[PDB]
RNA sequence: CUGCAAAGUACCCUCAGAAGGGAGGCGAAAUAGAGCACAGCGAUAGUCGGGUGAGAACCCCGACGGCCUAAUGGAUAAGGGUUCCUCAGCACUGCUGAUCAGCUGAGGGUUAGCCGGUCCUAAGUCAUACCGCAACUCGACUAUGACGAAAUGGGAAACGGGUUAAUAUUCCCGUGCCACGGGGUCGAUCACGCUGGGCAUCGCCCAGUCGAACCGUCCAACUCCGUGGAAGCCGUAAUGGCAGGAAGCGGACGAACGGCGGCAUAGGGAAACGUGAUUC
RNA sequence: GACACUAAGUUCGGCAUCAAUAUGGUGACCUCCCGGGAGCGGGGGACCACCAGGUUGCCUAAGGAGGGGUGAACCGGCCCAGGUCGGAAACGGAGCAGGUCAAAACUCCCGUGCUGAUCAGUAGUGUC
């Protein structure tokens, strides 16, 4: 769970300027 | 030194508290801080647009709503620039005056 | 760190090797000083490595490559530092930190102090860094800060009189664990060391730290020395880790004190004082410290959770917007990364490798959008469609919070999104449930349950198992 | 909550013999879903052995059955007494 | 040319032998035929085959089950892969 | 790939079997992760099968 | 015959849903959006609560009520071939439904010196040689060789305990072993004792009370030797036996998947961890 | 003793409860100025709603300027974290969430007017 949820959030943040 | 006119001060769909400055019979539809530049600059108005200020009584963020527009009224000396130009009433009522001839209006 | 490279650089075939060390060796080697370069010391390790091999093997079932590692790491520590512990506190203690000028002596008394007040003792700090003027504010400063009592010893005129009022003041407010801030002063400076050596004989403290800055270079050795013939000083702190200084002072220090090096200053936070030792650095160094760190994912989570003391807040009752609770653990999983984030995406991001803190300062305002939303829209089993059905919303929640309409929408999808691998199944609701029945106590519960009878490092295990959010998919994929 | 003397066991003579047992459960259960609209039909087991007592076909012409109405929804509870 | 030993078999199972009954389990060939595992085995990572057992399959391969001997044990033959 | 038959006709005799038994190694290595994970790089794994069937090829050519 | 190009459908509503639908987006075109201009049977069976679930008459828990007793129980041959186990599912299959499955998908699972194959030979079969035939992939005899038994022919050697989601006399622990009419156990029943269960006016009713292969030892029957010396005696369920020596007495050879001791302060069991007997 | 009538007691229900004014507030909106580079600082008029306790109409069978509640995602007023906007700053503004309320609105319970029914059977008077 912690990876792709913290990913995802990570993942997402970056990408969305 | 120039002075500040903000869109919202010649908005005719404002209440007082919102930052009308003029009678509703003269404000003006939906100014936008260009209109204002465009036709205080083509009378002989020294003034230059501050495109992106926001007037801290507009909660909408949108452009046509934003803008803030700067004039020169007298100069470092004192005299005015256009005696025809004291107050900022002045420019506020003339502009709210021409506007609603801009061709991009009358369209 | 581009050498750390090395690592991966490097791990790729076998089909050669020795070179492939000793270039590695000598290619690390020289990214560093080397040997002779700045002392001396190095030539001391490149051999010990070398020693190493002559004299052994990769115990059988494994690739030699990889050992090589242990052994290089291992040999890292043993330049930078290898620890463990920690203090072993008594009834009373009074503890000195000292060190060169900038060492950061000041800044990790706070930090003791407020490390310490959390396991429940009574610090004092004291400022006796006289020289400098400003100095004893500083630590007020801090102390305020802390919470932790801070006692201006300005009455100089003889050790005795600051004796007097440290007594005194640990009298009546109860303290038992008096942390003495000393000013920074230069290992040959005979005056200062003696009135240091002074003080020590009349305080009688039990421990005297040597505060040690990571970047100190090839004077290192002469400096803990100096201070630990002339001070008697027993452990060391290694300040300014969350640098990217390689940190051999500590292998120096180490080798000719024989004092172990009880904690790691990390960051300039007051809660940034750990512990780690020479294996973070090990870690370091490597690819792993993003690895290791997931040392910092238990080795501080624990912190959630006991007694609802995260404010109830943190992941908690936060955890209901589960949402709120992904979002703070994103917050403090920002916080700050453990290991590289697998993350499921790459699309410019443009680098987007890191910044912690940047990535927390995000989650703050996707929090303080989440603001200016209520209670129906917070606890709503779908927030995102609450916001489609009633577009006006949208509206006033961007007014509110000083953001745009697409900020809004944006947090809106980005929610969808986290909903879903919280979704992933089964989503939130299974997430929520097991999450608002459990999560912490919802490994809670578990901890409550599957403790009882472990001992304290049992328990913050068992709170990094838990973490987890999947394991449970874990132990079912197990299956 | 209230004691009940249910017939209806007699209707159950309406349907062949080698099967009275399950008519008279169902009877029971529109029984007190009726008399007591606001009775859900949960049969505690021991009603159950009561009627299935001596068999399948051999089920008593009454039953006495002890049955309790929470009041909002409209659910029942019942057992033998 | 192929070879006798293809990968090790790691599982629950095989773990179970590793640790206590010391045996390691590989996949193999089949037709490696079992002497041959046996020394492939040896050769390999220099220990003492006691037995070998195998099974084909299905999987299209071929597994080994491989005991050693009581002072080679296992464990730590395994560790070093 | 990495390996050409020009360069494996350069080795000398000892040089293949040399080469032909580090390759195996390589390959060994592989399998191993290759049983408990995967760090890689298939196109490799593939490769040294093809590399040693190369040196083989050509050791039988040259009379060893 | 997707399309010039993946532009192969973002976002939102709905739904148990990465399904599907609505809305919307791309393109000249989406009617170009993906293989794209149900009782009958000697087996009449459920009912009440509860669990899970979007959904429960039939999936699971408990209680109550029943069905099968040479079988609806246990172990297996052939044959099947992964149907086995786990997890995720429900468009297909299931005489209704299904959250279930022998279904769909993905993973996993079968471990041997002492179990069996393998070795031997059976009825018989094939091959080569010989000979025949127009000729052979054909044909009988004779030679030589080989084949021909997995429950169920012959046969060197393994028991007890433990362990997995799924194997087990194979793995693990310990120990053992090999090659180079009459006799009588299980079971069943009876008697009495011990353990624990049920029922409750009776004092009864139920279950258990265990423990291998193997190693060692013992014997009946049959046959035979010595002794002895029957002329009517010995013996059987019955036939029968004898001076070509009967009974008796003493010996030799000599059985069980049987007894007894070990194997076991092995294993197993919540506990007691029995003893005799009958029919066998 | 038994009945009646007026006064009247108990209880659970029903229906219904103005208008126009001064002074002081709060709020909203409009309209004029002065000052200022912005956020603004300063001052004069007008209208509407509501509140506090205060009159009176010549007003109704009654009509007290009573006591709660809710305050809505926003869409009443205040205080407004954060964030946002203006500002180099100091600060100031708009303002969600949150809190709050003599004074948007909406609602109860009081009291007060008639009013079914109930219970009591006392107070008087009258009859046979």
């Amino acid at each position: 769970l912690g990876f792709p949820i913290n990913f995802l959030t990570l993942y997402v943040t970056v990408q969305h300027k | 030194r120039f002075i500040c006119i903000y869109p919202a001060y010649l908005n005719n769909k404002k209440t007082i508290a919102e930052g009308r400055r003029i009678p509703i019979s003269k404000a003006v539809e939906n100014p936008t801080a260009t209109e204002i530049q465009d036709v205080c600059s083509a009378v002989g108005l020294n003034v230059f647009l501050e495109k992106n200020k926001m007037y801290s009584r507009e909660w909408n963020r949108d452009v046509q709503y934003r803008g803030r527009v700067r004039v020169q009224l007298k100069q470092e000396d004192g005299s005015l620039c256009l005696v025809q130009f004291p107050s900022r009433k002045s420019v506020m009522l003339y502009a709210a005056e021409m506007i609603p001839k801009l061709k991009t209006r009358t369209q | 760190r581009k050498i750390t490279s090395a690592l991966r650089s490097l791990s790729n075939a076998t089909i050669i090797n020795e070179e492939v060390l000793n270039a590695m060796l000598k290619e690390v080697c020289t990214a560093l000083l080397e040997a002779d370069v700045n002392i001396k010391l190095v030539k001391q390790l490149r051999e010990n490595v070398k020693s190493a091999i002559d004299l052994e093997e990769m115990a059988s079932g494994l690739n030699k490559r990889k050992m090589i590692q242990h052994a290089v790491f291992k040999e890292l520590v043993k330049l930078v530092d290898p620890g463990v512990k920690a203090w072993t506190p008594t009834k009373g203690n009074v503890i000195m930190f000292v060190g060169l000028q900038g060492s950061g002596k000041t800044t990790t008394c706070s930090k003791l102090a407020y490390y310490y007040q959390r396991k429940g003792w009574k610090t004092c700090l004291i400022c006796a860094d006289t020289f400098r003027a400003g100095a004893f504010d500083q630590l007020k400063q801090n102390a305020t800060k802390a919470r932790i009592p801070f006692y201006g010893s300005y009455t100089e005129m003889d050790p005795v009189i600051i004796a007097s009022e440290g007594v005194e003041k640990f009298k009546n407010e109860n303290f038992e664990i008096i942390i003495v801030d000393t000013s920074g002063r230069h290992k040959q400076e005979d005056s200062l060391f003696e009135e240091m050596l002074q003080v020590a004989n009349a305080i009688q403290p039990d421990n005297i730290v040597y505060v040690m800055d990571a970047s100190i270079g090839q004077a290192c050795e002469a400096q803990a020395k100096a201070f630990k013939d002339k001070v008697d000083v027993a452990s060391v702190i290694v300040t300014k880790l969350d640098g990217h200084a390689k940190g051999g002072g500590a292998l120096s220090a180490v080798a000719a004190t024989k004092s172990p090096i009880i904690f790691i200053g990390t960051g300039e936070h007051i809660d940034d004082f750990e512990p780690f030792k020479t294996q973070p650095f090990i870690s370091k160094l490597l690819g792993m410290g993003d690895i290791e760190g997931l040392i910092d994912k238990v080795n501080e989570l624990k912190l959630d959770d006991n007694e609802a003391l995260i404010e109830k807040l943190k992941h908690g009752q936060f955890t209901l917007r589960d949402m709120y609770e992904q979002f703070q653990n994103i917050m403090k999983m920002g916080p700050f990364s453990q290991i590289l984030g697998m993350i499921p995406g790459f699309g410019t991001d443009f680098m987007s490798k890191g910044n912690e803190q940047e990535s927390m300062a995000r989650l703050k305002k996707l929090m303080t959008i989440m603001d200016s939303m209520n209670d129906q829209e917070l606890d709503s089993t779908d927030g995102a469609k609450v916001f489609s059905k009633q577009p006006g919303r949208i509206q006033r929640v961007a007014r509110g919070s000083g953001v745009s309409t697409r900020d809004v929408q944006e947090l809106l999808t980005q929610y969808t999104k986290f909903a879903q691998m919280v979704k992933k199944m089964g989503g939130i609701k299974g997430l929520f449930k097991g999450g608002d029945m459990s999560k912490n106590v919802s490994q809670s519960q578990m901890a409550k349950l599957n403790q009882q009878m472990a001992k304290m490092m049992d328990p913050r295990v068992l709170h990094h198992m838990g973490g987890m959010a999947g394991l449970q998919s874990m132990m079912r994929q197990f299956q | 909550t209230r004691e009940y003397t249910v017939n209806l066991h007699k209707r159950l003579h309406g349907c062949t013999f080698k099967k009275k047992a399950p008519n008279a459960i169902k009877e029971i259960r529109k029984f007190a879903q009726k008399a007591m609209g606001t009775n859900d039909v949960r049969i505690d087991v021991k009603l159950n052995k009561h009627i299935w007592s001596s068999g399948i076909r051999s089920v008593p012409r009454r039953v006495r059955v002890r049955i309790a109405r929470k009041r909002n929804d409209e659910e029942d509870a019942k057992e033998e007494l | 040319q192929y070879q006798i030993l293809k990968y090790p078999l790691t599982t629950e199972s095989a773990m179970k032998k590793i640790e206590d009954n010391n045996t390691l389990v590989f996949i193999v060939d089949l037709k490696a035929d079992k002497k041959k595992i046996k020394a492939a085995v040896k050769k390999m990572y220099d220990i003492q085959a006691k037995k070998v057992n195998t099974l084909i399959r299905p999987d299209g391969k071929k597994k080994a089950y491989v005991k050693l001997t009581p002072d080679y044990d296992a464990l730590d033959v395994a560790n070093k892969i | 790939g990495k390996v050409k038959a020009g360069e494996l006709w350069n080795k000398s005799k000892d040089d293949l079997t040399k080469q032909l038994a580090e390759l195996k190694t390589e390959l060994g290595q592989l399998r191993i992760q290759k049983v408990a994970s995967s760090g890689s790089k298939l196109n490799r794994i593939h490769d040294i099968r093809k590399s040693i069937a190369r040196v083989l090829t050509v050791i039988n050519a040259k009379q060893r």
